[PDB]
């Protein structure tokens, strides 16, 4: 290739670098409300379980 | 596991894996030991502790 | 700190014995004087002396290979299993050099190296069963690899041969690759490679909701190297091509060695750890695609050796059912499996090996072969019909297996699919007996009568796939005692 | 985010080893050239989980998988040589004649 | 770190100066060997002649031959100089004296002599050629294959010193310098570097009158100046080599406040002098090798030696307990 | 500590820098020979016996006689493996 | 170098000695440990002589096979006298000799 | 930062490596792939594995490969095809190992978000591993030979392997 033809390509190689390092944050950010949604799922599998356990 | 630290000395997380595999010895359910076990995986990825400081970021970013 | 040294006295002895020969070998075969002989024979016969002391060095000392394993822990772990294991090993090993001589003198394959690098495997196989970490697995398991690629490409000027090669080396380090990552995940998500490690880490959780993806997949890529060496479909297209285009001899040892050591290790690994229903699961789902492919590729080839690399994928899948149910029977049926496979194989390839000095190459070429050597004829239908399962012959083993843990573990599409890829593949093996007894072709080909080495051979393993179901006591205690020890 | 990082170049490095499979059918040198990029990136993997963990069985096994890269590439480029001392030449269609 | 661009340049730019005063004093040398004078015209004894030799370098037209592989046909003189330039980066000319005090300098010198061979490589593919190439290949070949009796050599010291850093290979050498007791072992090294820099009497690309046509035989103006220019300073990092593994570096030939009283930094240039003036003599005395001998040599005699040598200094620390 | 390779670093782009300078400054007034591979596969090998000994050879001290066994069982592996390619005239280049 | 001869499955005979040093074992050699010996090594040499026949090197075949037969029967023999000395196969004559010394 | 400057050459030189048209130019490529990673190594303080990345993976295996490579004199008709149709195939198979591969440590090593208090304070400092610091050589060497001595022979072995076929294969004594 032209030689700035591989820095254009390093500079959009960049830009998504920095890209997925927002990816990261916002993955990251949402642990909470992930913890959130298994916790009530746990519960609502648990309560079954229990339920069809008693007949 | 190993105990090799890569700076010459005994490893972070070799004294929690030895707690840990000490209880599997002689415990015959695993769900006894499952307290050491989470202990020696926190020392290898610190789930928690990051987890529980990106909540006081995050508290922090609301109340600003 | 000598004695210590007792647990890899086998080894030890193999690897010293191969560096011998090799020594020898390259100073003779320089020789001026001695007017370059070729030294293929004279050091197989010498090789295969070494394999047989090996095995006596192995088999006598069986408490002495536990000796000191605190101190060899980290490095493998010998057992009742391994003992066994490595004796079934060194066996085939010793017949499938005893099957070669033949082919050394009459094609002239001259180069002695051969023999090196076979011996070289074995000791990478004896490794491989023995096994008891990541690391120690990939290295054991690289060294066969890297000495079945040289050897595949051994006819060096032939398109077929180069062709097996370079096929092999890509997809076999693709695969590799594969496997490696596999274990680089599973060390980031435990801090552990040792199997003992492994075992006490993922016992107790398996999937409980908040599961290691990172050992999740670390697992799966393993898997499928796993997967990738024992020809499981859809991991399998290497296999036809580099059986049929690597040397006989070197086929013939593909088909049974590194099964062994591979099984082994699947054992060891998978069974004696713990991620569970999902692996099953992938051995199930690769054992029903790898007994219809097998099946239906299989009655495609016009060509024996293609035939015969068809027929061993639908076994290993047969094989593989024994690995998902997840009980002592199903492991007890898996090694009894491998050893009759083992031992039909050796058969088999025994009489392609025979009728390759007149270059047998397709089906139709076995025409009139009732006429012009009866009981060699026999002998094959016998080994034809054991693939195919009738009973009261070895073969039916497996079959009966087959459809008991179709019923044991509860599965009905199984059993159906064994029925119909069983039924096709009694047509495919019987349309050998109809070629060689039934069909008038206009131009017969004269075989030339085998060697002495492998009359024998073929004479017992005869007997064996005919009479063993008259008394097969030892090797269903010594699989049960295998089964077992894994766990205890 | 250090680990996510150092984990995402060598994950990148291993997703080019597989597209160079996928994108090179007339070209088994860069399929070669990309298993390399493959096992480049595990051994880049074991080195990052050796200090993340403060552990040192991942640098031991680094070293032996680049003895194992280094035995791997020679051999395969014997039998890349010897191929195409048949041939004459390395096109792909010189090289389909097991087939079935 | 501001200040370290000074520092480099006062590393770089005196380095050179010394390359091109090295090319006079070969010229010098050789010519009153052979009783003549070397360049005595342009300057007071010649002393200006690599100033007019440069300048006419630089005037020079560039040629830059119409071959499809433009770019590497121009990067391989600029690798082959660049690498010949960082390895000083840890070189030290005296205690405290080095830009980078590197732990693993040993092992650094060692990857940046295993990089040299690709200007040499790219030079002969990319010059369209098939002279070029064939003479490049060949060089590569013997530079790959002294470079192993070249490690076998390091791990040597390495073993009696205990260390990568160069510093303190040096220091460990307070009580003896390492040539005397290993003195086969540092003619085998100053041979070894001899092959390793392409130097008589192992120079194929100058051996253009045996038919041997040499790497860098389509390059003009300055990327051939830099190709020379690499080769020199490489031979002077190799008399630096020499001094810091053997001849005690820049410390006094006795342990006595008479010798003391100089500077370490004489000592250190007065050993690389000498060794620059075994290279010249060297260059002078002998004729040259065939390829295929001088193969012979680097595999057949030299590796089996550094080996050998390895062995015998390890079992004999290892017996008597005199590891460092 | 990795401080040290800073230096270099900076050392590589002034370096770079003038090589750029003095090479621009004057624009503006089918014959395979196995034996290179022979020989490359051979630096192949003698060049991770030297990667192999730098570790052994910083670590004698502590290792003691059992690391130096190890070692020596290593080299006579290899070294066999010379003596192979030496009586098949792999370093022959006549 | 820590060592530990300790093995998984325990001696199931008297153990004479739990680490017998190499020239202790050496000298525990029984007759039949030198009859196995002798044996191993004689079918190496006749192996050696009848496959050197053909190539015609059936001397140098013949030192080969011996230097096999030789390293192998000895290990064999060692294996046996170790493994009598440390209890782990039947060693009635050690634990006589050790008796009475 | 650095590290993305550093990833952003390593995917750019990689795709040179699956992309160029010609080989040599693939091997040179792949030899600034190995540059970038012993860039990183650097980073991590392993300075032994960092150079003998540049001594083996450049400096051996490279080198095998560029030998090799240049004198096949391979014409691009013997290896062109256009890739254009293969952007969907990749495209699915890229994005799904992206998904899952990319983030494979996030449920595992959550992220440590960079907040806006100076926690370079709560670093806390032990003296007693300082007093003798010891170089990634010699934790490496402290094991190579007398704990994990096996694997190391294993290895020997396979580069025997590697000895015996590479002359098996090729050898045409004149
Ligand atoms: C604080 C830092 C400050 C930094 C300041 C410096 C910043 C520089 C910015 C420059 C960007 C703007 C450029 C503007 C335009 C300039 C005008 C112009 O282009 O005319 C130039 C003109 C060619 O321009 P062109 O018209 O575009 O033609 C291009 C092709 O002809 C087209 O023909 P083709 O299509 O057929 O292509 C064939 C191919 C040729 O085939 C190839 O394979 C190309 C070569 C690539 C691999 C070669 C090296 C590996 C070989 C081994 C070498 C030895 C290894 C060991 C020694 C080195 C290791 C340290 O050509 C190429 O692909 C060229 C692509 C170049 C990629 C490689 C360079 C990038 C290296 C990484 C740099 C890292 C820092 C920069 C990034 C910083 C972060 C953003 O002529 C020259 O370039 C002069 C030749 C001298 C070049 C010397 C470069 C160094 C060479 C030695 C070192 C080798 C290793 C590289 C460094 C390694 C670092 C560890
Ligand atoms: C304000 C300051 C102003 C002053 C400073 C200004 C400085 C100048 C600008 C910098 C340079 C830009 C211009 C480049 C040179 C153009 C002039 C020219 O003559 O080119 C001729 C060139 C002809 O090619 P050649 O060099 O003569 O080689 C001919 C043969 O191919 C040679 O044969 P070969 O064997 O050597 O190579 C085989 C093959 C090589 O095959 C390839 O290289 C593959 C080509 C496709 C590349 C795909 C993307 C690769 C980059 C990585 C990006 C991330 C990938 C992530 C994927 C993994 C995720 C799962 O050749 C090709 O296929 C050539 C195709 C080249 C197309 C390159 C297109 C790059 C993609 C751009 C996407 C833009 C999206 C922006 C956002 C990105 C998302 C963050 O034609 C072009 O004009 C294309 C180049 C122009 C676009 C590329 C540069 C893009 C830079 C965008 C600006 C940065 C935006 C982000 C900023 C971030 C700030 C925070
Ligand atoms: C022979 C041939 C030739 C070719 C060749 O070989 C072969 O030649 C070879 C020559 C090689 C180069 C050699 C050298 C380097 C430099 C290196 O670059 C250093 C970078 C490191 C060091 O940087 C700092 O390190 C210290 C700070 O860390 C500084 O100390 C201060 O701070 C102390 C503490 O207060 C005080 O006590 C001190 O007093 C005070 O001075 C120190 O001055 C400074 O140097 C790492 O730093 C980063 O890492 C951080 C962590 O990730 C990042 O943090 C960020 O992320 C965090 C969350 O994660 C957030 O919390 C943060 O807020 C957020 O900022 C951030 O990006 C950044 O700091 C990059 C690699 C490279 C180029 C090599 C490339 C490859 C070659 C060309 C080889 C090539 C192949
Ligand atoms: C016959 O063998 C010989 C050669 O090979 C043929 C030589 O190249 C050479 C001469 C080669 C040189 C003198 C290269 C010297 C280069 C330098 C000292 C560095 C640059 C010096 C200059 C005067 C260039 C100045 C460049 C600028 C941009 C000016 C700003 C500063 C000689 C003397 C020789 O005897
Ligand atoms: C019931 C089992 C389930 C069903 C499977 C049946 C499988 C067979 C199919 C049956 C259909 C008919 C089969 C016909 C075969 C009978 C003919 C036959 O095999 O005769 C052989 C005989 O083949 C054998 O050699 C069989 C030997 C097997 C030995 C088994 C007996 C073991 C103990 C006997 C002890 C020795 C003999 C004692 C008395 C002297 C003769 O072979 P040729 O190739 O004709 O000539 C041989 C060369 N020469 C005569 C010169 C020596
Ligand atoms: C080019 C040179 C070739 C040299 C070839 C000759 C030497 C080859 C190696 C042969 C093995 C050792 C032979 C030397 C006998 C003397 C051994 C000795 O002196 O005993 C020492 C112990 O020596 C050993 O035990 C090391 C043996 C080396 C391992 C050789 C491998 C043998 C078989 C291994 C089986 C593994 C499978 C092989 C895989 C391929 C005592 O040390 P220590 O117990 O007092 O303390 C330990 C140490 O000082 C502290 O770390
Ligand atoms: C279990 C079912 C029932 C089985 C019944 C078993 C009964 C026991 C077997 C009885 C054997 C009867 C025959 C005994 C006399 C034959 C003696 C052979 C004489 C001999 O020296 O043969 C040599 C060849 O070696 C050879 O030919 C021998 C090697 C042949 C292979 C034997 C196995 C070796 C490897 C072990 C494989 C194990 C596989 C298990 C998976 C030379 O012969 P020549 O002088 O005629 O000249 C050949 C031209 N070169
Ligand atoms: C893993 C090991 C795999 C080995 C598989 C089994 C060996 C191969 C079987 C095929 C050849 C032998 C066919 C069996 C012979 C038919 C008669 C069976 C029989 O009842 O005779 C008894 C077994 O003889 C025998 O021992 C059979 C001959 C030796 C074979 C002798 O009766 P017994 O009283 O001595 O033994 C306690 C029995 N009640
Ligand atoms: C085991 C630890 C290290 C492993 C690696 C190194 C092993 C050592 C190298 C082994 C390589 C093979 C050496 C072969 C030597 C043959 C010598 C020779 O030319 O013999 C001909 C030479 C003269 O006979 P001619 O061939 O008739 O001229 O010697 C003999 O043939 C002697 C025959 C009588 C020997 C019988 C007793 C053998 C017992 C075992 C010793
Ligand atoms: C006769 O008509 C035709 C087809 O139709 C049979 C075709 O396909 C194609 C071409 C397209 C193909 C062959 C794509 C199919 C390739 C696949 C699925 C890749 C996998 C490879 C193999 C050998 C399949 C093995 C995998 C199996 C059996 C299942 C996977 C594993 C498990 C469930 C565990 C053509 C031209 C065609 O003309």
């Amino acid at each position: 290739v032209k030689v700035l033809t591989y820095f254009g390509m390093t500079l959009a190689a960049f830009a998504f670098w920095q890209s997925m390092d927002k990816v990261h944050v916002w993955i990251a950010l949402h642990q909470d409300e992930k913890q959130e949604r298994m916790e009530k799922e746990a519960e609502v599998r648990r309560v079954r379980a229990e339920l069809l356990r008693k007949a | 596991a190993s105990g090799w630290g890569i700076t010459g000395n005994k490893g972070r997380c070799y004294d929690f894996w030895m707690d840990f595999s000490e209880c599997m010895s002689h415990c015959r359910e695993p769900k006894d030991c499952t307290l050491l076990r989470e202990d020696y995986l926190e020392c290898l990825h610190h789930s928690k502790e990051f987890q529980r400081r990106n909540r006081i970021y995050k508290e922090e970013q609301r109340k600003l | 700190m000598f004695n210590l040294f007792l647990a890899v006295f086998p080894e030890i002895f193999i690897i010293n014995a191969t560096f011998i020969l090799l020594i020898h070998g390259v100073v003779f075969s320089t020789s001026k004087k001695y007017d370059y002989p070729p030294l293929a024979s004279n050091v197989g016969w010498l090789g295969l002396l070494s394999v047989l002391i090996t095995l006596l060095l192995l088999a006598a000392g069986a408490p002495l290979l536990t000796i000191a394993h605190l101190f060899w822990n980290n490095l493998f772990r010998r057992d009742n299993f391994t003992y066994f294991c490595q004796i079934f090993l060194l066996l085939s090993t010793a017949g499938t050099i005893s099957m070669c001589f033949d082919f050394f003198d009459q094609e002239r394959f001259d180069a002695f190296e051969f023999i090196v690098l076979i011996l070289l495997s074995t000791c990478g196989m004896l490794f491989m069963i023995s096994a008891y970490d990541l690391i120690a697995m990939y290295l054991a398991i690289e060294l066969q690899s890297l000495c079945f690629y040289v050897i595949a490409a051994s006819k060096r000027k032939s398109e077929f041969s180069t062709e097996a090669g370079l096929k092999y080396l890509i997809l076999g380090a693709f695969s590799s690759g594969i496997l490696l990552f596999g274990c680089s995940m599973i060390y980031g998500s435990t801090g552990a490679t040792h199997f003992d490690q492994l075992a006490k880490i993922l016992t107790g959780y398996e999937i409980t909701g908040a599961r290691s993806s990172g050992i999740f997949m670390g697992i799966l890529f393993i898997a499928v190297g796993f997967l990738f060496k024992i020809t499981a479909v859809p991991f399998h297209m290497w296999a036809p091509d580099i059986y049929e285009g690597s040397p006989t001899p070197v086929t013939a040892f593909l088909s049974i060695a590194p099964k062994i050591s591979i099984f082994a290790n699947i054992l060891r690994v998978f069974i004696y750890g713990s991620y569970g229903a999902t692996l099953q699961q992938i051995f199930f789902f690769c054992s029903i695609a790898s007994m219809i492919l097998g099946a239906l590729a299989a009655m495609a080839q016009t060509k024996v050796k293609r035939l015969l690399a068809y027929s061993s994928i639908g076994h290993v899948g047969y094989i593989c059912i024994g690995f998902s149910c997840g009980t002592i029977e199903g492991i007890q049926s898996l090694l009894i499996g491998i050893f009759i496979y083992a031992l039909m194989t050796m058969d088999a390839f025994a009489i392609v090996l025979a009728l390759r000095q007149t270059r047998v190459k397709y089906i139709a070429d076995l025409g009139a072969l009732a006429k012009t050597n009866p009981i060699l004829a026999i002998t094959f239908s016998i080994t034809m019909f054991s693939y195919a399962g009738i009973p009261p012959l070895a073969g039916f083993c497996s079959k009966f297996y087959l459809f008991f843990a179709a019923l044991g573990c509860g599965a009905y599409f199984l059993a159906l699919v064994g029925v119909v890829t069983s039924v096709i593949g009694c047509f495919y093996y019987i349309r050998l007996v109809k070629r060689m007894f039934f069909d008038t072709p206009r131009t017969w080909i004269l075989y030339e009568p085998m060697d002495r080495n492998k009359s024998l051979l073929l004479a017992m393993t005869s007997f064996f796939i005919t009479l063993f179901l008259l008394y097969p006591s030892p090797l269903f205690s010594v699989t049960h005692q295998m089964a077992l020890s894994l766990y205890l | 985010m250090d680990l996510i990082k150092y984990f995402t170049f060598s994950m990148i490095i291993f997703i080019l080893g597989i597209w160079g499979i996928l994108l090179n059918r007339r070209n088994i040198l860069i399929m070669l050239m990309s298993i390399e990029l493959m096992l480049l990136a595990v051994n880049l993997n074991f080195l990052v989980f050796s200090v993340s963990l403060d552990d040192m069985m991942g640098q031991v096994f680094a070293l032996l998988v680049l003895t194992v890269a280094a035995a791997e590439s020679a051999i395969g480029l014997a039998i890349f040589v010897i191929t195409f001392r048949v041939r004459g030449t390395i096109a792909v269609e010189f090289i389909n004649s097991i087939q079935g | 770190y501001i200040a370290v661009p000074a520092e480099i340049l006062g590393i770089i730019l005196p380095l050179l100066l010394g390359v091109a005063f090295l090319v006079l004093a070969e010229r010098k040398v050789m010519a009153f060997v052979q009783r003549r004078k070397g360049p005595d015209v342009v300057g007071s004894f010649g002393l200006l002649q690599p100033l007019a030799d440069g300048l006419k370098l630089i005037l020079k037209e560039p040629i830059s031959p119409s071959s499809a592989n433009f770019f590497l046909f121009r990067m391989a003189p600029v690798a082959t100089f660049m690498l010949s330039l960082v390895a000083w980066a840890v070189v030290p000319f005296d205690y405290g004296m080095v830009l980078s005090d590197l732990n693993i300098g040993l092992l650094y010198l060692f990857a940046i002599s295993s990089l040299g061979v690709y200007g040499i490589i790219i030079a002969g593919r990319s010059s369209n050629s098939k002279y070029a190439f064939l003479g490049a290949l060949r060089s590569a070949a013997q530079m790959v294959s002294y470079e192993v009796s070249i490690g076998l050599i390091l791990i040597t010291v390495l073993i009696c010193v205990g260390s990568c850093n160069l510093s303190e290979i040096v220091m460990a050498q307070k009580q003896i310098w390492f040539g005397i007791p290993l003195f086969p072992v540092l003619v085998m090294f100053f041979i070894s570097c001899l092959a390793e820099t392409n130097r008589a009497p192992f120079d194929l690309p100058e051996a253009e009158a045996e038919l041997v046509a040499g790497y860098n035989v389509e390059y003009s103006s300055m990327g051939f100046a830099l190709f020379f220019l690499g080769e020199y300073a490489n031979m002077i990092l190799m008399s630096g080599l020499c001094t810091l593994f053997f001849l005690g570096g820049w410390l006094p030939i006795l342990d006595l406040p008479i010798f003391k009283k100089i500077p370490g930094s004489i000592w250190f240039s007065i050993k690389v002098l000498f060794f620059l003036f075994l290279y010249i003599w060297v260059r002078a005395a002998f004729p040259r090798y065939r390829y295929d001998q001088l193969m012979g040599l680097g595999w057949k005699v030299f590796l089996p030696l550094s080996l050998a040598w390895v062995v015998s200094v390890s079992g004999l620390l290892v017996t008597f307990q005199w590891l460092p | 500590m990795m401080l040290e390779f800073a230096p270099i670093f900076i050392y590589l782009v002034i370096s770079l820098l003038v090589s750029l300078i003095l090479l621009g400054v004057p624009f503006l007034f089918s014959r395979f020979d196995i034996r290179f591979y022979l020989v490359s596969i051979l630096f192949l090998i003698f060049d991770l016996e030297v990667t192999f000994f730098f570790p052994w050879a910083v670590s004698l001290n502590k290792i003691d006689l059992f690391g130096f066994w190890s070692m020596m069982a290593f080299l006579f592996i290899l070294t066999i493996g010379f003596l192979y390619e030496w009586k098949r005239g792999a370093l022959d280049w006549e | 170098m820590n060592t530990d001869i300790t093995a998984l499955e325990k001696a199931q005979y008297p153990v004479v000695d739990r680490n017998p040093a190499f020239t202790k074992v050496v000298g525990n050699f029984s007759t039949l440990d030198y009859l196995r010996f002798s044996t191993i090594t004689g079918i190496s040499v006749t192996v050696g002589y009848l496959s050197g026949i053909k190539p015609g090197i059936k001397g140098p075949s013949m030192v080969t096979g011996g230097l096999i037969g030789l390293m192998g029967g000895f290990m064999y023999a060692y294996q046996n006298s170790a493994g009598r000395l440390m209890g782990f196969f039947p060693n009635d004559g050690e634990v006589a000799s050790y008796q009475k010394r | 930062m650095i590290l993305s400057v550093l990833s952003s050459l390593a995917l750019v030189s990689g795709l040179m490596v699956v992309r160029a048209k010609n080989p040599v130019h693939s091997v040179l490529f792949f030899i600034l792939v190995f540059c970038d990673t012993s860039g990183l190594l650097l980073l991590l303080g392993l300075d032994f594995f960092a150079m003998i990345f540049l001594v083996v993976y450049i400096g051996a295996i490279a080198v095998l490969f560029l030998f090799v490579v240049m004198m096949f004199h391979i014409q691009i008709a013997e290896i062109h095809e256009e890739v254009l149709r293969y952007l969907p195939v990749s495209g699915i198979i890229g994005l799904i190992f992206w998904w899952e591969m990319f983030f494979i440590l996030d449920n595992e090593s959550i992220p440590l978000l960079p907040t806006q208090r100076n926690t370079t304070s709560l670093r806390y400092t032990v003296y007693a591993g300082k007093v003798r610091s010891w170089t990634n050589l010699e934790t490496l060497g402290n094991l190579l030979y007398t704990y994990y001595f096996v694997w190391f022979l294993v290895s020997s072995l396979i580069l025997l392997v590697a000895m015996i076929g590479a002359i098996v294969l090729t050898m045409h004594r004149t």
